[PDB]
């Protein structure tokens, strides 16, 4: 069947019996570095099936009132595995994803979430001239930011969803890798991502190359509000490869 | 054939768009008008698909719409001024940052990519206000200083010597100056947009500032001091040449505000800070 | 540096200069 | 030497000729391409691609994703009409979609639209509309009966929840002015229900629909021009 | 030949005339002289038909005869003036809607058809007047603005920043501005005369004004303010290139009035608003 | 580069003079040539065409 | 004559044009070229020759050779800290090395670099070092065991005086700024005791060592400008 | 094939870089780390050789490294000044003894060679200052004196005829005057450095004042005298082109004080006189 | 873009632009 | 001074003076 | 309007304008 | 007034002018 997947990465395996196709970022699938791309002359080390697994961060709520939520990679994944490890014991790091977003409800509940994935995603600060959005907060890890919550400081980006956090238009998101969750046709959402950069590796730590945007566009509904309706996010990085190995960075 | 080739360039019909084909009434259980967003593709349908059409022979074509076109105009990227009030040998040279993110039109142009490489071609208007009534004869000096060499801080800098730094010399009356710069980056691509730092502190630098730097022009005038006090303002225009473009974004929908940054403001009434027209409702076109 | 086509309809596409980048716009496709 | 003869235009800048000009840097030699997905060649790469309109932009509801969203609900009147906008491309409410700002860095346009609509509600609420587009020369439909004269979708929402309706090129001239020009006004588009909107008992009375918008294969834009979509009233500084 | 099509160029005998043939006396029931006006045709006649001619051979061509002749000569279309009398902000730029209604001499020979298909050379010829003795550097900035393009509303607005729109910059000194512009519709043929309207309401426009649109052209004088004030009037020619017309029409008879209608006044005396002289009688060569 | 003497008519402006010139839109492609009847291609077409008269012009 | 368009740059003077020119005495006949051992044909050629860091630059060493040795001697501390300094090319103390030097002539590098140390003690001192190279994102190394982690080479004196030690080029970007910049620094190099300094009776207690820096087969420089290292404030007369 | 060299030329890639290879891990009794600088020759070991390496493809090109490209660049040499102020036939000429030393940014860079031997490109930069409002008609007239060509007294010396000498002249207003020069040393290559006397004696000179004379250079305004006061300063840049250089030295240290000596001046904080900045001690990177 | 023809006389009808409108007056008939 | 090469890609290495002290830079290696 | 010639010692006699009043002064005989 | 040799090192001898005068400095011997 057209509505059923199986993910394997590792020793992981996913499934969704009421997927939407999926969406293959750029149409470029992901893989290693090659010599002729390559700048890094060290060995690279490629953990294989011990970093190339799904990895689920905390759940979210949906309700009548979210405004969005949104992660960043690879920070979301810094404290996952030997993935993360490796992103701090190693300089240069590379990666592809599979992201899946999950949210099931029932066939008398209805709404829609976009799900997209931005490329170097640079946030703004609303009204603060030239300050920019500080470090900690677009390191937020695998409790991503909850739109709308945290309580504004000078370092703080944008919460204008409608303005993709960036001053862009909400409605034009669409040309970046995208899927939706309308829950009267799929529970799930899957896309995979390659690397994409103007460098063939980069520093993990200062650098978050993929956004994970998730926005509400038609607020959550139904006759059973108590019901908690939550979203579950399952990444799993793709060829990832590391070089420049020395002691393990430690951030802040 | 590059001759072939050729007239299509004169002609600019490289790029045809495609015909309209006759179509007919259908009945059938497959319906092309109907499909699925939440995949995240645009459906294909066509014309042909909807409607009973006629047979059209198309001679649009895209060339004008290539990337090599949309950014291929020279846009105003900075006005640099000289003017001499009181101070001769302080008011006689400036400098200059240089970056892309000043002018909001071409700005706005290349930011609708998330990367771009190419070659820019620099074209240089200089106009000189005789303030006092004469102009004498100007010549000028534009320096570019890449990231390193030392920045002249006097009118008659050694710096100026231009030992290495390339220097171009405008004699007024002459033509317009204009050069070529090859792709400059020390990546394979200019970032149009970064989410990174260039440390992982409370105090790390964010976004492009920390990738673009290109170094600072210098000017001045060369002509020693004159009786006749005079404004110099020199335009530079840029111009993208041999252009390759990445991952396209949605287009900036408020004002710029700052360079290196997507920071933005809001006013208490948001719907004058876009471009979007309130609509009466929703039947009201 | 002449890239001189034939077809008579002689093509002369000529760069003055030794760099790529002083070349003027670039074809399309 | 060789006699020459300068003509007219010498000396000149205009900043869409096409000369080459000395490298300020010889010898230098770039940094190595290297493979970067998405690359884009023509800007009908993304006129091409589906992108929200901000239909519901009422003053009320601008800021805010409810002005991308249309709400559908039991009528007690039939043949209701639900909304209704201008075909043209760089016209409000398309003004800033994708294709709306890209066409107005453009002075012409000619092609086809592709317009389509996603229902949101439940799996349970069913419904059928009508979406027509009314060529120029007439005022815009008043009733579901005028509408369904001209260029029609009836939308059946069922398991697939998209549907698309194509406005046909359908002009006297083979381009039109992007910008507001009585001459090249292309019509309009209007939705009306069919029948009704219908759920069973314990089911949200309203729901939700998205608007999306993009080209046809015979999309194309003329003439470069700067946008009046955006605009500088103050210095950029650092 | 393209070679012998070149000496015929070189020479302007591309189009010759016929010859005249020796004819001679006839008597006969055919009568060429006679026909039918009614019928609409022109009767064919010659002169070897009604007189005894020599043989004659013709050296006349009509080369210059042609529509590409007729209208392929540069004539003034416009005449830009930018006069600084007190405010240098606010008359130091000025704008032009475009159209080849505003001089008589070249727009009657156009209206000679009803439609025409052409490319345009544009020559521009500014000449700036010393009012107080002195012109400092007079740098001209003239930018296209397509229709729907942002028109500045001042000296130093950012649509100046030209960042896609066509602009030239000339210096006072070097030579005069020239261009070309390709067949700018959005038809196949310019509208020479439109029996139309944009609506079909009592208040609807009438004519050309709702087709030929061309946009505005924007000028300004680059140099910042001055001591001394200048008068700067830019006389703009155009001539058509690669032209096609269609479907000849009379010439007009009556002096122009307004741009894009036929529209024209009478005296009272009408003999004076035509260039019929008064005969005084039907036998007074 | 290569020695040349500018001639004299250099930089002026004949109205008749024939040169070529940059175009200001490039790659812009015109709209599409549809055929239309009455093309004329020499003004001797009108010269062959007959006209009326006004013989009988007198000032009343 | 023919007809010619002037193009903007025209009369412009680029000091890195490429252009030709009258020669100012004609029929001159330059003298002879005689063979000269020595010729150069590329900067490279030498920044492929080993010279000497004035690595112990500290203001009471500057301005004598004490300048350019490191002190080693029996330690009563296990693992102690040697040296350390920052990789990039054009940083102090590199700076003034003869690859140092022409690196700051140009704005970009590229490539490995080659540290050499040669040890000056008794033929009958003995010494066993650790040589790092930590790669950029992380602090410089507190302790052995942390710098340890990277790229190293333990060196054991004896017969061969010296030792080199390769610092790969490990960037994120295919080139790096000369100057130093934030976002390309090239990381550190710390010199530790990995045993000790051992002399039999009777022997001088301590030793001196020398610090030399090439560049390796990928060294390349890119970009050229003036340099910031030298300098006149003054003019130069006879 | 000289189209194959002539892609190169246009895309630098004359000398490209070695790869890299992929390395493995080794034990052996053969240690590439080890050798002995004593010998005076630099350890070839390359970073294969002491980590394991991936195989990467190399596009870095040494043709910007190249001497040619080094030393052919531009730069100003001199700053001829012409400052008339109260004696015209005085002040309106001047003579310049002719080196490449009064100027530190070109002249460290040749003295990174012992030898070289070039020809040598000269572009003159003249700006003439309206002391008092005007410049009227300026015409210069630089004229090359080898050594023993009689060098002019008075602006209307004879020796301006220039029968044989080469001289050039310049009207204000047209472009940059430029010329080449050959190889004009006396010997095989110009001497950089040169550890000799031109005598025996405690007063010989020594260094490259014995072998480095190149004649005088001297200029004139040949407009006869303005009622305004002008000054005229011109500015020589010189270029160094199909370059040959040999045995490459270590680069100045200090600064320059004069012309063909290696002398310098030391303060008592010698750390000021160098670019050595001081470290605070040996582990404060 | 150089239409070289030959008889020997022959004839360089270049085009000096990329664009069709940048020519001069067109051939007749 | 003509330097003419084939290859079609005709190169023009043209040497406008009599001396060649006026040739532009030279040719690597 | 290239008139080229050969014996090598090769004319080029042009015609830079379209119309023959342009060119300059006439043969003889 | 063309010379063309050929050798491909090829040479052009032109004399812009039609009057020996006009021409530059005279060859050797
Ligand atoms: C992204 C991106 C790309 C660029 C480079 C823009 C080109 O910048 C200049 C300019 C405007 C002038 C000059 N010069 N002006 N005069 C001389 C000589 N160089 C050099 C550079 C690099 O800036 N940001
Ligand atoms: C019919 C018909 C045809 C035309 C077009 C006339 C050309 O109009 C212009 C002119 C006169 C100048 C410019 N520009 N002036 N400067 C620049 C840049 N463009 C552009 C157009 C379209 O107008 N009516
Ligand atoms: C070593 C070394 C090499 C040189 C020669 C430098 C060139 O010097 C000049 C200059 C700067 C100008 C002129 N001329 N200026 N005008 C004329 C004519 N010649 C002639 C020479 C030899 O000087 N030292
Ligand atoms: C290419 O790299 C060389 C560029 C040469 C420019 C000169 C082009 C004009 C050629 C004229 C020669 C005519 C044939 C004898
Ligand atoms: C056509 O599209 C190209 C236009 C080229 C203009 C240059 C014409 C002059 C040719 C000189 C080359 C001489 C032959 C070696
Ligand atoms: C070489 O020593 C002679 C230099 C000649 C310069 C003229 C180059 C342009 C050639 C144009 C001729 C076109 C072929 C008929
Ligand atoms: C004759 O009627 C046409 C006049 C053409 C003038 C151009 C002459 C210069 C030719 C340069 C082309 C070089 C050969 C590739
Ligand atoms: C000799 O007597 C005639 C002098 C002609 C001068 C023109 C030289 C340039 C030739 C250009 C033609 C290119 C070949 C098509």
């Amino acid at each position: 069947s057209d509505r059923i997947i199986q993910i394997t990465r590792g020793d992981s395996t996913i499934t969704s019996q009421d997927v939407a196709n999926a969406v293959v970022g750029y149409g470029v699938w992901p893989h290693y570095l090659t010599p002729q791309d390559a700048t890094a002359i060290d060995k690279p080390t490629q953990p294989d099936t011990s970093s190339n697994r799904f990895y689920t961060l905390d759940s979210k709520m949906w309700n009548s009132t979210s405004k969005g939520w949104w992660w960043k990679l690879p920070d979301a994944l810094k404290d996952m595995g030997i993935f993360g490890e490796n992103m701090f014991y190693h300089f240069l790091g590379r990666s592809g994803y599979t992201v899946h977003v999950q949210c099931n409800a029932s066939k008398f509940h209805q709404g829609t979430l976009l799900v997209v994935m931005i490329p170097e995603h640079q946030l703004a600060t609303v009204n603060k001239g030239n300050v920019n959005a500080g470090y900690k907060y677009t390191h937020p890890g695998e409790a991503g930011r909850e739109v709308g919550t945290q309580v504004e400081n000078e370092k703080q980006p944008s919460d204008d969803n409608w303005l993709n956090f960036d001053g862009t238009l909400l409605g034009n998101l669409l040309i970046f890798p995208h899927q939706f969750i309308n829950l009267r046709s799929n529970n799930s959402a899957t896309l995979i991502v390659p690397y994409v950069n103007a460098v063939p590796m980069d520093s993990m730590v200062r650098h978050n190359n993929w956004s994970l945007v998730i926005i509400p566009v038609c607020q959550l509904q139904s006759n059973n509000i108590s019901n908690i309706v939550p979203i579950t996010v399952s990444i799993s990085p793709m060829c990832a490869e590391f070089s420049g190995a020395r002691a393990k960075t430690v951030v802040q | 054939n590059p001759v072939e080739r050729y007239v299509d360039e004169v002609l600019n019909e490289v790029l045809v768009v495609p015909n309209i084909n006759q179509s007919h009434p259908t009945t059938s259980n497959a319906a092309p008008v109907l499909d699925a967003a939440e995949t995240g593709h645009t459906n294909k349908i066509q014309p042909e698909d909807t409607i009973e059409t006629r047979y059209v022979q198309s001679s649009q074509t895209l060339d004008e719409m290539s990337v090599e076109s949309f950014l291929g105009r020279s846009g105003c990227i900075h006005e640099s001024v000289l003017d001499i009030v009181d101070n001769y040998n302080d008011q006689s040279f400036t400098k200059w940052n240089i970056n892309l993110q000043e002018m909001a039109q071409i700005r706005r142009k290349f930011e609708m990519f998330t990367y771009a490489r190419f070659d820019s071609e620099i074209t240089m208007v200089p106009s000189v206000a005789a303030k006092d009534g004469h102009i004498g004869h100007i010549v000028m000096q534009y320096m570019y200083v890449p990231p390193g060499a030392p920045i002249p801080t006097t009118r008659d800098d050694y710096a100026w010597q231009s030992g290495t730094n390339a220097s171009v010399f405008w004699q007024h009356g002459q033509p317009f100056p204009r050069f070529s710069l090859p792709f400059l980056s020390i990546a394979s691509a200019y970032y149009m947009f970064y989410d990174g730092y260039d440390g992982d502190t409370y105090k790390s630098r964010y976004g492009t500032v920390v990738t673009n730097d290109m170094g600072t022009l210098c000017s001045r005038i060369v002509t020693s001091e004159q009786l006749h006090k005079v404004k110099v303002v020199t335009r530079i225009y840029h111009k993208a040449k041999h252009t390759k473009a990445w991952c396209p974004r949605p287009p900036r929908a408020v004002q710029y505000s700052h360079t290196h940054t997507t920071n933005y403001k809001l006013s208490s009434e948001v719907h004058n800070d876009v471009a979007i027209r309130p609509r009466t409702n929703l039947t009201t076109v | 540096g002449a890239q001189v086509s034939r077809q008579s309809l002689n093509y002369f596409n000529i760069n003055y200069f030794k760099d790529a980048a002083s070349s003027g716009a670039s074809r399309l496709d | 030497g060789l006699p020459v003869y300068v003509t007219p235009g010498s000396g000149q800048f205009m900043t869409t000729d096409d000369m080459q000009s000395p490298c300020a840097l010889p010898w230098y030699h770039p940094t190595k391409e290297i493979f970067i997905p998405g690359e884009v060649k023509n800007l009908i790469e993304m006129c091409q691609v589906d992108t929200l309109i901000p239909i519901n932009s009422t003053q009320s509801n601008i800021g805010n994703v409810s002005m991308y969203t249309v709400t559908l609900s039991p009528q007690t009147k039939l043949a209701e009409e639900i909304f209704a906008i201008k075909v043209d491309i760089a016209s409000h409410p398309l003004a800033t979609t994708l294709i709306g700002e890209i066409a107005s860095y453009f002075t012409h346009w000619t092609g086809s639209l592709r317009f389509s609509f996603m229902f949101c509600g439940t799996a349970n609420t069913t419904l059928k509309v009508l979406l027509a587009y009314t060529p120029p020369g007439i005022g815009k439909p008043r009733s579901r009966k005028e509408a369904m004269l001209g260029t029609h979708v009836v939308w059946d929402v069922g398991l697939q929840s998209t549907v698309s309706l194509v406005v046909p090129w359908i002009s006297a001239s083979q381009y039109r002015f992007t910008t507001p020009d009585t001459y090249s006004s292309a019509g309009y588009i209007t939705c009306w229900y069919q029948t009704n909107f219908v759920v069973p008992p314990n089911t949200p009375n309203t729901a939700e629909m998205l608007c999306f918008v993009s080209g046809c294969k015979d999309f194309c834009l003329r003439m470069a021009r700067d946008t009046d979509l955006h605009k500088q009233t103050g210095p950029i500084t650092q």
